[PDB]
DNA sequence: CCGGCAATCGATGTATATATCTGACACGTGCCTGGAGACTAGGGAGTAATCCCCTTGGCGGTTAAAACGCGGGGGACAGCGCGTACGTGCGTTTAAGCGGTGCTAGAGCTGTCTACGACCAATTGAGCGGCCTCGGCACCGGGATTCTGATGGGCGG
DNA sequence: CCGCCCATCAGAATCCCGGTGCCGAGGCCGCTCAATTGGTCGTAGACAGCTCTAGCACCGCTTAAACGCACGTACGCGCTGTCCCCCGCGTTTTAACCGCCAAGGGGATTACTCCCTAGTCTCCAGGCACGTGTCAGATATATACATCGATTGCCGG
C-alpha cells in the first residue's frame, strides 16, 4: 500500500482530488478523509452512469458507447433526471414522445 | 394518383426527427447569422469553429424545448395547432421577459 | 438635443449642445451656467475620459444622454 | 503541454462495470465535463457550509452534508454509505 | 464585411423540422417570424456575455471556452465542448 | 339589497392587492410545520422567526402560482380557474416533470 | 392539520393573486402543493441545522435552505 | 481613511477587509475595495431614491418595505436584477386583467 | 453581547444625502443590508471565478469592472462602471 | 335498392441481411513532474462548566372568523355549420457542401526585471452597545363622496 | 303591443378629517478593537521577441434542398341552448388571539490542552505525449415485411 487509493481502495485519485481541493480557493484548511469521501462518491456516480449507458448501448446490438447512449440513459432515470435537470448534452437527441391526442383514431 | 391524407406523413417525420441526432439548421447561414449579431458588440472579431458548433447546439436544444412547452400550451386550449399565443403564454410563464 | 451632467453633490444639470459641439464648446457652456473653471473638470462618459479637442458625434453621445462630472483640484 | 483529464479512470471504472463495452471520444468528453460539475458543486457547498459555522477547515462531515443536500432522495444514501466505508477503510489500513 | 438579412436564411423548413422533432403536428402560418425574433434575443444575450469573456483577456478570437461560460452563467450547462 | 355576482369579487381583488398583511391563521401554520418537521427528526424545537419566515415564503410561493394559474386560464378562454390550469403552470415552469 | 389551512384563507390568497371565479377542486390541489413545497424547505433547515448540532431551527436554516432552493428572502437577517 | 480619500460613504477598509477574509482569490489589489464601495454605493442610491419618492407618494415620512417593494417593482433594471427575490411585508403590485373587469 | 456589525450607518448617510427630510424603519433597514449583503457576495464570486479561468493569483479593479458588466443589466452597468472608474481615478490622484 | 361496416390489394416506406473498406479506438514506450515518506512546529478544534434566556405548556375569556344552508343567475360545455388556411405533391432554381490553394494575423511560449502586495509593530479614532426623549403614526368617531343596482320611462320592430 | 335600451333614485362602501395617545426612531456618551502608517522583502505579472498554426478568402462542380404553385379537406371559430354550480347573504359555532404565569432545557461564552495540518526535503513511479496496428461501423445493394388508403362485397334499413 502505496499510494492513497490502494489504501482506500479505490480507483479515482486520492492527491489529485486533494491538490484540487487545496487550490480551488476554498477553504483554509483540507483534513485528511475528505479527499477520499469525495473520490467514492464520485466514483459512484460514474459508475451509475456508466451501467445504465452501457445497457442502453448493448440494446441497440452496439459494442461502443456514443453521447445518444448517454442522453437515453440519464433521461429514464428520474434520480439523474433531477440531477442534470439543466444540462444539455451535445449530440444527445430527445427521447420519443407523441402525445396522445395528435395519434390517428 | 396514390396521395397520403393531411397529417400522415407530419407523424412520420415526427417519428424520424424524434430518433436521429444531427443538427436541423444548415451551417453556412448560421455562422453568417453569427457573425452579423457579433458585429454590433466588436468589429473585426474571429470565431472558431467549435465555437460556432457550440452555439449551433444551445440553440437548438432551447428552440425544441421551447417548441415542447407550446403544444402543451396548445393542446391546453382544445387545438391541434400550434400558434404565436402559444409561445407568448409558454415565455411568460417560463418567467423569460 | 439636450444631455444632463451628473455632479458628486447628486446634482444633475441640463445641458443644450449640438452633435457636432466640441468637448471644449460643452465645457465652456458648463462653467457659463455653473461657474467651474476649464482646467478642473474631467467628463467621464461610458468608462473613458472625454477629450477636449474630440466633438460629441466622435464618442457616439445621443439625445438624453448622462455624463459624470469630476472635479480636479 | 501536459493537459490532465479523467480519462483513465473513467476507463477503469467502465472495464469494472461492463467488461466488454468501449467508449468513443465524443462521450469520454462528456463524462469528464459531467465529474468536473459535480466536483465542483460539491466542494463550493463544503465550502459555504463551513463558512457559515465559522471554521477555517474542510473535513468528511462538510462533504457528507453537501452530498446529503445536493444529490436526490435514493442517490444520497448509497453515496452516504460509499463514502462512509471508503473512509473505514482508509483508516483502518 | 458588413452583411445584413441573415436572418431570413434559418428557412421555414428547417423550423418546421425543429417543430418536428418538438413533436407538433400542425403549424400556423405566423409561427416563423416570432420563431426568427426568439432566437435572435437568445442569440444576442449569450453572444453579448462571450464578448465579454474574450475581450477581458486581451484576446482578439473567440474560443468554444468563452461560448461555455456565458452558457453557464445563463444557467444553461452544456457538456461535450470542454470544461 | 343584493349585489350581482362577481361585483364583491372585485372588490376583494382590490382590498387584497393593496394591503401586506399575512393570509393564514397562525397557529394551524405552526401546527402544520411541526407535524411535517417532525418526520425527518423528532424532538425539535422552533424559532418564531423561523415559522414566520416559512410562512412569508409559502405564501409568496402561493400568490405567483395563482398569478400562473389565472393566466393559464384566460388562455383556454374561460374566467374560472380549474385544477388542469395549475397542473399546466407546475409543468411549463418545471416543478412537475 | 393540513385542513387547518381553511377554504376561505385559499380563497384571500387567490384573490390576491388577481382571480375572480375559483372552481371547487381547488383547495385539495392548493394543500397538496402547499405540502410538497414545505417538506422540501423543512427538509433543507433540519439538515443545516443537524450539521451545526444544534436542537432548534432558526431563522437562519431557512434562510440558508430557501436561497438553496434558489428563492432568495430579503429582511430576516440574510 | 481610504473612504475620505476615495470620496466615499461607503467603507473600503471593512470591504479590503471582507475581500481578503472571504477565500475569493490569494491576493487583493488597491483599487478593488475601491471601486466595490463605489458601485455598492451607487446601487444604494437609486433603490434609496426610487424608495423615497414613492413613501412621499404615499403622504409618508418614513420608508417602509412596501414603498421598496414598489420601487423595485415598477423599474425594468431593478426588476430583472432582483427577479427571484422575495421581500418580506411587501406585497405586489396592483393589477387585474382587462377581461374580468365589468362590461 | 457580542459585538455585530451591519451596513446601517453608511445607508442612512446615503439616504439623507438623498432625501435630506426622510427616515427609514427598522425593517426596511433590515432589507437594506440583505440586499447590499447580496450584491456584495455575487460581484465578489464572479470576479474570483475571472480569475480563476485566465489562470491570475490576484484580483484587481479589472475583475471587479468585468464583472460588473457581466451581472448589471442595462444602463446599470454603465452608469455603475463609471462611478467606479471615478471613484479609483480620485483615490489614485490623492495621497 | 342504397349506407355503413368490414374484408381485400396495390403502392410505398422502413427495417434486415450481406460484402467492403476505412478511420478511430485500443495498446506499447520514455521521461518528467507531481505524489508519497519522514519530521517538526503551532494553532484550531474538542471538552468541560456556567448562566440565563427563550421556548414550551397551561389557563381564562371575547369576539371575530369559519361553517352551513339557501336561492338564483351566469358561465361552462356540447352540438352544428361554414369557410378558409394548411398539408401533400410536383416541377424548377439555387446555393450549400466538398475539395483544394494560399496567406497571414495571432495565440502560445520564454526570459527578465520591477513594481506591487504581504507581513509586522505601534497608535488611535470610528463604530457599537446602552439610555432617553419626543414626534410620526396608529386608533376611534364622524361626515362626504362614490359606485351599484332597482325603478321608472321611452322607443322601435 | 311588448321586449330592448336609457335616465334617475336610495343605499352600502371607501375615504378624508380631527382629536388622542403611545411606542419606536433619532440623538448622545464611553470604550475597545480594527483600520492606519511606516518599513522590508519576495514574486506575480507586464513586456519584448519568436514560432507556427489555424482562421479567412477565393475558385470550381454537384446535387440535394429550397421555392413557387395548385388542389382539396379538415380544423378553427362563431352561434345557440341548457343545466348546474359557484356567488352573495344570513345564522350559529368555534377556536384563534391576547394576556398571564411558571419551569427548565439548551444556546452562548470561557478556559485548557493536544493532536491534526501545513511546510520542507528527498526520491521515484504513474500518467501523458507520441506512434502503430486492426476491427466496429458506415456505405452500397438487394430484399422482405408492415402500413395505409382506394375498392368492393355483405347485413341491414
Amino acid at each position: 500500500a502505496k499510494t492513497r487509493s490502494s489504501r482506500a481502495g479505490l480507483q479515482f485519485p486520492v492527491g489529485r482530488v486533494h491538490r484540487l481541493l487545496r487550490k480551488g480557493n476554498y477553504a483554509e484548511r483540507v483534513g485528511a478523509g475528505a479527499p477520499v469521501y469525495l473520490a467514492a462518491v464520485l466514483e459512484y456516480l460514474t459508475a451509475e452512469i456508466l451501467e445504465l449507458a452501457g445497457n442502453a448501448a448493448r440494446d441497440n446490438k452496439k459494442t461502443r458507447i456514443i453521447p445518444r447512449h448517454l442522453q437515453l440513459a440519464v433521461r429514464n432515470d428520474e434520480e439523474l433526471n433531477k440531477l442534470l435537470g439543466r444540462v444539455t448534452i451535445a449530440q444527445g437527441g430527445v427521447l420519443p414522445n407523441i402525445q396522445s391526442v395528435l395519434l390517428p383514431k | 394518383p396514390h396521395r397520403y391524407r393531411p397529417g400522415t406523413v407530419a407523424l412520420r417525420e415526427i417519428r424520424r426527427y424524434q430518433k436521429s441526432t444531427e443538427l436541423l439548421i444548415r451551417k453556412l447561414p448560421f455562422q453568417r447569422l453569427v457573425r452579423e449579431i457579433a458585429q454590433d458588440f466588436k468589429t473585426d472579431l474571429r470565431f472558431q469553429s467549435s465555437a460556432v458548433m457550440a452555439l449551433q447546439e444551445a440553440s437548438e436544444a432551447y428552440l425544441v424545448a421551447l417548441f415542447e412547452d407550446t403544444n402543451l400550451a396548445a393542446i391546453h386550449a382544445k387545438r391541434v395547432t400550434i400558434m404565436p399565443k402559444d409561445i407568448q403564454l409558454a415565455r411568460r410563464i417560463r418567467g423569460e421577459r | 438635443m439636450q444631455i444632463f451632467v451628473k455632479t458628486l453633490t447628486g446634482k444633475t444639470i441640463t445641458l443644450e449642445v449640438e452633435p457636432s459641439d466640441t468637448i471644449e464648446n460643452v465645457k465652456a457652456k458648463i462653467q457659463d451656467k455653473e461657474g467651474i473653471p476649464p482646467d478642473q473638470q474631467r467628463l467621464i462618459f461610458a468608462g473613458k475620459q472625454l477629450e477636449d479637442g474630440r466633438t460629441l458625434s466622435d464618442y457616439n453621445i445621443q439625445k438624453e444622454s448622462t455624463l459624470h462630472l469630476v472635479l480636479r483640484l | 503541454t501536459r493537459k490532465e483529464s479523467y480519462a483513465i479512470y473513467v476507463y477503469k471504472v467502465l472495464k469494472q462495470v461492463h467488461p466488454d463495452t468501449g467508449i468513443s471520444s465524443k462521450a469520454m468528453s462528456i463524462m469528464n465535463s459531467f465529474v468536473n460539475d459535480v466536483f465542483e458543486r460539491i466542494a463550493g457547498e463544503a465550502s459555504r457550509l463551513a463558512h457559515y459555522n465559522k471554521r477555517s477547515t474542510i473535513t468528511s462531515r462538510e462533504i457528507q452534508t453537501a452530498v446529503r443536500l445536493l444529490l436526490p432522495g435514493e442517490l444520497a444514501k448509497h453515496a452516504v454509505s460509499e463514502g462512509t466505508k471508503a473512509v473505514t477503510c482508509y483508516t483502518s489500513a | 464585411k458588413v452583411l445584413r438579412d441573415n436572418i431570413q436564411g434559418i428557412t421555414k423548413p428547417a423550423i418546421r423540422r425543429l417543430a418536428r422533432r418538438g413533436g407538433v403536428k400542425r403549424i400556423s402560418g405566423l409561427i416563423y417570424e416570432e420563431t426568427r425574433g426568439v432566437l435572435k434575443v437568445f442569440l444576442e444575450n449569450v453572444i453579448r456575455d462571450a464578448v465579454t469573456y474574450t475581450e477581458h483577456a486581451k484576446r482578439k478570437t473567440v474560443t468554444a471556452m468563452d461560448v461555455v461560460y456565458a452558457l453557464k452563467r445563463q444557467g444553461r450547462t452544456l457538456y461535450g465542448f470542454g470544461g
